Parts: C-alpha cells; sequence; structure tokens
C-alpha cells in the first residue's frame, strides 16, 4: 500500500445490525496514522493513531 | 586431528574402490552407480573400545581395528552417472594435494 | 538430553532454548545469593527477586508473562510449556503423529 | 533419564497456579489476582499476623 | 508394566527426591574440550 | 460500568479489536490477553465471569516497575557526599572504638601480632599500613599496645584502668588493619554477643517467658548485680507463687551463671560493659551501614546511563544493571573523600568492570576466559581497522602479520565464536520443521549390527561349544565373555590352577586348535577385509 489517503466501509459485520459504516483514513509516509471512522449513531469520529 | 582424503581406506576393495587415483578422488569420466566411492574419506577414533567377543575374534585372527573411520564420500541410493567435473578447494595456509 | 547441546559441522553448536533460559534463571538466583550475604539495599535485593520471579515464571511458560524475553535471535525463547502445547508440541504433532 | 533439581535462594511463584485463566491460586485465597501480584513484584504488603 | 496414571501437586521434597545432585553453576562445558 | 459494558458487547459480537480495546477503556497488551478467555476471541484489525472479576478489579515490566521504584530516588549533592562520607567514617570509628572498647580484642591482636612475629603471616600483610614506610615502627607500635596493655592490667582493682584500656585504643585509631583481622574479632565480637545473648535466653526466658515472671522482676533484680546469684538466686524467696516456680530451674540458670562468669571472664569485665560495647557498636554500625545506603540510592542514575551501551551483546537489560549495582555498592566500601573527590567519576571504574567482567562471564551458553575474550575482542576490533583500511578484509594470514601470533593461535580463536544455533528455529518448506527435527543420533547401535553380533555370541557359542572344557573355558577365562570379566593372565593362572606361564601355553594351544580352516570357519563370517 501507498502513504496517501483511503476510504474504506466494511459493509456489514459493525454493530450486526446492517450498517455499513465509512472508515476513512489517511496513511502518510512518515508520521501519524490519521482515521476518520463513523458510528453506528451517524456522528463522525476521529483517531490519531 | 585432521581427515585425510586417501584411497588405502577400512574394508575397500581393491575393485570396490576401482575409480580413485592416488589421491582418492574419481577419474573424469568413470560411470558411476549406487555406493561408489566418489571421495574416500576416512576421520580417526580413538580406541573404539571395541566389545568382547570381538576383541575375541580379532585376536584368533589377528586383525585389529585401525585409527581412522570410513567417513567416505559415496554417491547416493539409486542416482547413477558420469563423473563431469571436480573441484579442488584448499585452505590457504595447508599442503596441496597431487590431484589438486 | 532432552535440551540437547549437539555438535554442528563446522564448529557450530545447536542447543534448545531451554539451556539458555536454564542458564539465566540460575544466574539470577547467583546474583539474589550474593546480594544476600552481602546485606546490601533491600531495593536492589527486592528488584533481583523480582527478576527472578520472572525469569522463573518465563521458563516455565512464555504468555502470561507480557512479553516472550528473546534472544539474539528475532524469535521469542520457546520454554517448556510450549514444548507440550500447540500443533509442533510433542502431544498434538509427535505422539500421536510420528514416522 | 536421570534430572537435576534448583534450591531456589529464596521462594517465587508457579505461573501455572498464578496467571492462568481461572487463577488457582486466586479463588485458593480469597484474593482478585491483581491484589496478588502487587503482593509477588514488591509493590504492597499483606498482611499476616 | 503400568496402569491407572496419576498427577498432582510436586512437593519440594519430591524433588529432591527425583534429582541426583543440584546445579549450581551456569557454566554448561569446556570451550576447548567439549566434556 | 465502562469495561463490564465492552465484556458484554464482547458476549454480543464475539470479536473485538484494537479499535474497541483501545477505545472502550502495557497494561493495554495485559487487558487485552484477559479479555481473550471469557471467551470472547479477541483480535486486532469458570472464566466468563471469572474474567469478568479480574476484568472488574478497577504495568509489571520490571524495567517500568524498577524505574518507578527509583522515583523517589534524586542525585545527592557533592559536599553532601562527603557529608554521607564522613558518617560512614564515625561509624566505622564507632566500630573500631568498640572493638578497642573489647580489651581482649586487642589482646587477641597482640596474638595476631606475635604469630607475626613469630612467622605466621606477613608484617606488612598483618595490617593494611597504619594511619601515617618500615615495619618495625608499625611492629614496635603494635609492641606499645603489648606494653600500653600491661600498663592496663594493674588498675581493674578501676579508677585508673578504665582510661589506660583507652589509651591503647586511641592508639587503636589511628591504624588501618586488613579486614580479616578485622572482621574476625568482628565476627567473634558478633559470636561474643550471641553466646551471652543466648545465656540469657537461657537465663530470663526460662523465668520471665515460662514461669510467669514479670519484667520488673527479672531486671529489678539482674540488671544492677547482673553477674552473680543475688539477682537470680536470690529471687527463689519472693514472697511468690511463680519465684516458687524457679527452682526447677535453680540448677539450670545458675549453669547460665555459670556460663555467664564464663562469659564475664571470657570478656574479662562486666558483661554490661561488652554489651553497650557491641551495642553501640552494631548502634552506629547500622547507622554507618545505613549512611552507605543512603549513597548508593543516589547513584543508580550512574549505573543505568552506563549499561545503556553494553545492552544488546546478548544479555537480559535488567541482568546489565543489576551486575551494575554490584559494583556500586562494592566500590562505597571503597570509595574515599578523603583526597577530595566526586564518587561519580570513580563508581564507572567499578561499574565499568562490573558489566565487563560479568558480560564475558555469563552471556553464552559456552563460556570462555575473559583472556580469550580478551583476544576476540582485541581481533574483532584489530579486525576493523584493517578491513577499513587495506581494502576487502583481514585474512587471518594477514592478522598474522598485523598481530604477530602464530595464525594457528588466532584461527583456533575464529573458530571459537558465533555462539550454537536454537534448535528451534524454523526450518523453510513452509512446514514448520524446526532445526533439531533433522539432527540424527550417534549413540544408536545400529538396529542390524545389533543382529550381527547376537549371532556373533551365538556363533562364537558354537565353536566354544565344541572346545575342551579348558579351552573353552580357558578362553571365556582369557577373554570377555559372558559375564563380568576379563581376569588377567595370571588371574586365570589362579583359579584354573595351572600356571601364569602354562596358560597361554593352553591359551596359544586354544585358538591354534581354532586357526583351522574347515573347522571354525563361522567366524570366516565374520571377516571383511
Ligand atoms: C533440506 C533442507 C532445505 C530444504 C528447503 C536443508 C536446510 C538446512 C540443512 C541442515 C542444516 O544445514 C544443518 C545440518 C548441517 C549438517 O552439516 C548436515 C545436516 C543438517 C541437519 C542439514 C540437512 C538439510 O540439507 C537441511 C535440513
Ligand atoms: C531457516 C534457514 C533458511 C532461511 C529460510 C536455515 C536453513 C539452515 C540454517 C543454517 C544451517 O544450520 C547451517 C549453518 C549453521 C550455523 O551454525 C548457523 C548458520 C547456518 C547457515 C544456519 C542459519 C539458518 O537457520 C539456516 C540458513
Amino acid at each position: 500500500r501507498s502513504p496517501g489517503v483511503f476510504f474504506d466501509s466494511d459493509k456489514g459485520k459493525t454493530h450486526s445490525s446492517g450498517k455499513v459504516l465509512y472508515n476513512a483514513r489517511i496513511i502518510p509516509y512518515r508520521g501519524s496514522w490519521l482515521d476518520f471512522e463513523f458510528d453506528p449513531k451517524d456522528n463522525l469520529f476521529v483517531r490519531i493513531d | 586431528g585432521p581427515e585425510e582424503i586417501t584411497a588405502d581406506i577400512p574394508n575397500v576393495g581393491e575393485a570396490a574402490l576401482s575409480k580413485l587415483d592416488e589421491s582418492g578422488i574419481v577419474y573424469i569420466g568413470a560411470e558411476v552407480t549406487g555406493g561408489d566411492i566418489l571421495v574416500g574419506k576416512v576421520t580417526p577414533k580413538g580406541e573404539t573400545q571395541l566389545t568382547p567377543e570381538e576383541k575375541l575374534l580379532r585376536a584368533i585372527f589377528g586383525e585389529k581395528a585401525s585409527d581412522v573411520k570410513d567417513s567416505s564420500l559415496r554417491v547416493p541410493n539409486g542416482v547413477s552417472g558420469t563423473v563431469i567435473d571436480v573441484q579442488v578447494f584448499t585452505r590457504d595456509g595447508v599442503e596441496k594435494d597431487k590431484r589438486a | 538430553d532432552l535440551r540437547p547441546l549437539v555438535p554442528l559441522d563446522g564448529g557450530r553448536f545447536a542447543t534448545s532454548d531451554l539451556n539458555d533460559l536454564y542458564r539465566r534463571v540460575i544466574n539470577r538466583n547467583n546474583r539474589l545469593k550474593r546480594l544476600l550475604d552481602l546485606a546490601a539495599p533491600d531495593i536492589i535485593v527486592r528488584n533481583e527477586k523480582r527478576m527472578l520471579q520472572e525469569a522463573v515464571d518465563a521458563l516455565l511458560d512464555n504468555g502470561r508473562r507480557g512479553r516472550a524475553i528473546t534472544g539474539s535471535n528475532k524469535r521469542p525463547l520457546k520454554s517448556l510449556a510450549d514444548m507440550i502445547k500447540g500443533k509442533q508440541g510433542r502431544f498434538r504433532q509427535n505422539l500421536l503423529g510420528k514416522r | 533419564e536421570r534430572m537435576g533439581h534448583i534450591e531456589l535462594a529464596s521462594p517465587t511463584a508457579h505461573i501455572w497456579f498464578l496467571k492462568s485463566l481461572p487463577s488457582r491460586i486466586g479463588l485458593l485465597l480469597d484474593m482478585p489476582l491483581r491484589d496478588i501480584e502487587r503482593v509477588l513484584y514488591f509493590e504492597s504488603y499483606v498482611v499476616i499476623e | 508394566e503400568f496402569d491407572a496414571i496419576k498427577i498432582a501437586l510436586a512437593s519440594p521434597d519430591m524433588i529432591r527426591s527425583w534429582s541426583f545432585g543440584e546445579v549450581k553453576k551456569p557454566e554448561t562445558i569446556n570451550y576447548r574440550t567439549f566434556k | 460500568s465502562q469495561l463490564k459494558l465492552l465484556v458484554t458487547r464482547g458476549k454480543e459480537q464475539g470479536y473485538l479489536t484494537y479499535a474497541e480495546v483501545n477505545d472502550h477503556l502495557d497494561q493495554i497488551e495485559d487487558i487485552i490477553q484477559m479479555i481473550n478467555d471469557m471467551g470472547i476471541q479477541v483480535m486486532e484489525e469458570d472464566a466468563a465471569e471469572a474474567a469478568a472479576q479480574v476484568l472488574s478489579s478497577v504495568t509489571t515490566d520490571p524495567v517500568r516497575m524498577y524505574m518507578r521504584e527509583m522515583g523517589t530516588v534524586e542525585l545527592l549533592t557533592r559536599e553532601g557526599e562527603i557529608d554521607i562520607a564522613k558518617r560512614i567514617e564515625d561509624g566505622i570509628n564507632q566500630v573500631q572504638c568498640s572493638v578497642a572498647e573489647y580489651p581482649e580484642a586487642i589482646t587477641y591482636l597482640l596474638e595476631q601480632y606475635d604469630r607475626v612475629e613469630a612467622e605466621e603471616a606477613r608484617l606488612s600483610d598483618l595490617i593494611t599500613g597504619f594511619v601515617d614506610i618500615d615495619p618495625e615502627l608499625a611492629r614496635e607500635k603494635f609492641a606499645e599496645l603489648r606494653a600500653q596493655y600491661v600498663v592496663t592490667r594493674d588498675t581493674i582493682k578501676h579508677a585508673t584502668a578504665q582510661e589506660e584500656i583507652l589509651k591503647l585504643s586511641e592508639v587503636f585509631k589511628q591504624f588501618r588493619l586488613v579486614p580479616k583481622q578485622f572482621d574476625y574479632l568482628v565476627n567473634s565480637m558478633r559470636v561474643m554477643m550471641d553466646r551471652v545473648r543466648t545465656q540469657e535466653r537461657l537465663i530470663m526466658k526460662l523465668c520471665v517467658e515460662q514461669c510467669k515472671m514479670p519484667k520488673k522482676n527479672f531486671i529489678t533484680l539482674f540488671t544492677g548485680n547482673e553477674t552473680s546469684d543475688t539477682w537470680f538466686n536470690a529471687a527463689i524467696a519472693m514472697n511468690k507463687p511463680w519465684s516458687e516456680k524457679l527452682h526447677d530451674v535453680s540448677e539450670e540458670v545458675h549453669r547460665a551463671l555459670q556460663k555467664l562468669q564464663q562469659i564475664e571472664e571470657e570478656t574479662g569485665l562486666t558483661i554490661e560493659q561488652v554489651k553497650d560495647i557491641n551495642r553501640r557498636m552494631s548502634i552506629g554500625e547500622a547507622k554507618a551501614r545505613r549512611a552507605k545506603k543512603e549513597m548508593v540510592e543516589a547513584n543508580l542514575r550512574l549505573v543505568i546511563s552506563i549499561a545503556k551501551k553494553y545492552t544488546n551483546r546478548g544479555l537480559q537489560f535488567l541482568d546489565l544493571i543489576q551486575e551494575g549495582n554490584i559494583g556500586l555498592m562494592k566500590a562505597v566500601d571503597k570509595f574515599e573523600y578523603r583526597r577530595g573527590y566526586k564518587f561519580s567519576t570513580y563508581a564507572t571504574w567499578w561499574i565499568r568492570q562490573a558489566i565487563t567482567r560479568s558480560i564475558a562471564d555469563q552471556a553464552r551458553t559456552i563460556r570462555i576466559p575473559v583472556h580469550m575474550i580478551e583476544t576476540i575482542n582485541k581481533l574483532n576490533r584489530i579486525s576493523r581497522q584493517m578491513l577499513q583500511e587495506m581494502g576487502r578484509e583481514p585474512t587471518p594470514e594477514e592478522l598474522a602479520e598485523r598481530m604477530l601470533m602464530p595464525e594457528d593461535k588466532i584461527r583456533k580463536v575464529l573458530k571459537i565464536a558465533k555462539e550454537p544455533i536454537s534448535m528451534e528455529t524454523p526450518i523453510g518448506d513452509d512446514e514448520d520443521s524446526h532445526l533439531g527435527d533433522f539432527i540424527e543420533d550417534t549413540t544408536l547401535e545400529l538396529p542390524l549390527d545389533s543382529a550381527t553380533t547376537e549371532s556373533l555370541r551365538a556363533a562364537t557359542h558354537d565353536v566354544l561349544a565344541g572346545l575342551t572344557a579348558r579351552e573353552a573355558k580357558v578362553l571365556r577365562m582369557r577373554f570377555g565373555i559372558d559375564m563380568n570379566t576379563d581376569y588377567t593372565l595370571e588371574e586365570v593362572g589362579k583359579q584354573f590352577d595351572v600356571t601364569r606361564e602354562r596358560i597361554r601355553q593352553i591359551e596359544a594351544k586354544a585358538l591354534r586348535k581354532l586357526r583351522h580352516p574347515s573347522r571354525s570357519e563361522v567366524l570366516r563370517s565374520f571377516l571383511d577385509d
């Protein structure tokens, strides 16, 4: 994989109700792993590494 | 002590070698088959402490186990062919062989 | 014999990780003995006791303790219980499935 | 066939009765395993007499 | 010929009963001879 | 209910990656391993209530615990270190005066000094020098303690004696004797109080701790007279019922008075003198030891710095540090500010030799001499500046002319290194076969060669069957056959009762009949040229 930005979904399998999350990530070459990820509640969320 | 590559080996027939020159290495050309010695190596063993009734036999026919073992290279099961080539490396500060 | 120190052709050797694990635990035990006859400060001796508990605990098994304390090999040292359990271990592999 | 033994300079705790899942020494003495952990690694005393 | 395999905790006197001595040194072999 | 909720979630969904367990709460690794076996099947992208209770109770890396231990530790001040040092010195001086507070201590001093004057040791090895070149001064000075004592013997009859035993002590304080002589009378002084204190355990514990004897009655009796029977053998008229119980041991603890009068004799003076002597000693001694303990605390920051560079040469990081501490405490006995110095520069000498003298000792599975490790580290370093310099590489011949060693004393050391392989190494094939799975045996008798030998003792039994009883027995006699055997030729000369010479005749006769081709051809089968 190349350092860049990626929009994953991971259809199903999270919350086991059919919810299709959306967990966007920004993998740089040298630094932190910025990850925007949803919850079932449709409230965006952020993690650092 | 060091190991030797001689041809005079424990219990090797005169024709059982048949393919080793003075250095104990096969001739380029001699077809080889199962069990023929490519290189006759022998490693010493010091006072094996042989069995009784074999001390008896070796005393009966006057024969006695030598100092060197039979760690001699040989052609494996089945694989039969020709000896097309030989290389002889040697440690730099050491005597070289006749075939070398 | 079950933890041999076989000789490898070419001057090298081969041992099992049980050997060096035993060696490290014996080293920590000797050190704590030396400490006890010195009556050194209880901080250093308590660290020694902690370290020996660590050593024996990683000897009998590698998983419950936090870090499988590896060696110069960049692989974890393979302790006692790992020679009984698992696929590779005596039971599952060598004690029924044998040549 | 032979075996050797070792006389430890001091006592030390077997891992299998210590950190196994049901904690064989855990429920042998009414304690939480983290309590005996704090005891073992020289952290806080445990009263006797 | 045996039967009824057994297992239990091991006493320190048991473990002393097994051994034929006690290791003390962390040396293993002689590096010049391999004894 | 945070982690209780996450374990409820684990029983709900049945697999939980690092996202939750990092975000539903080292201790991280610990708690993930714990949540594994609810059972939950945790991953990275009687246990359920058992693990729930252990996950209901809210690091053990001994390096982290060691830093946390060292947290209340801090660099000590320079002249403050001098103050701690002088406190240690005051403790050692307390112990010195204590031993000199014991006169017969100096008596055994004169005993050792006479033995070296009778030549039982070295005149410079009896002491590590006085606090002052030629022994006849220090020896005559020791001889001064000889005469300075016998001037003291005139005065226990007490006003002039007490300050005469000390004048040979004040001279005593200006000396520095070797520790073995130092610790002997000390470890004898340690023996002195255990002997006397054990007596009161026979004296007092057999009265105050059994016979319902209140503490006042012994202390109000013993201490004040403390030597004779007025404190013990007068208590049995105390108008008491328990002082009435002082009869059954009255001949027994009176023995303990027979041992104390020995000890008063053995001490030469009253045991309460000797008591507050070694009491005072260990009083300051522990304080003296306490002074050293204080200083070693504020120098581990050196030792963690020292060991920071030796680490990855095959030794556990907490193993380096403990050997580091061993030198740091050994130097506390040896470091002297009496010159005026920083202990920091002094310590790393001891602490360097600590790590390195150990690192060459207990850091391989095959041990090697430090003078050989002396060699290997001399080659590998001298290998550097030759490989980097000449071009490609130092050949062992090229090392022979840098280091003029015979190159077969060298090349053997280059066979020395490269510690053994982990027999649990994984071989290729992706089959998980370890290295040890192919290392064969050499003790095994070749199953054919056993099958051969079973006919040998049968076959030789065959010809030895058709032998004469003498020859058949004498050959089994002569050779190691069918017993714990190989009786020598004189030994067969005795049992068969013939002759040491005659046996070899029938022995020669034995196989000469067996040397027959077409008679013993069976063993002819056991020949292959």
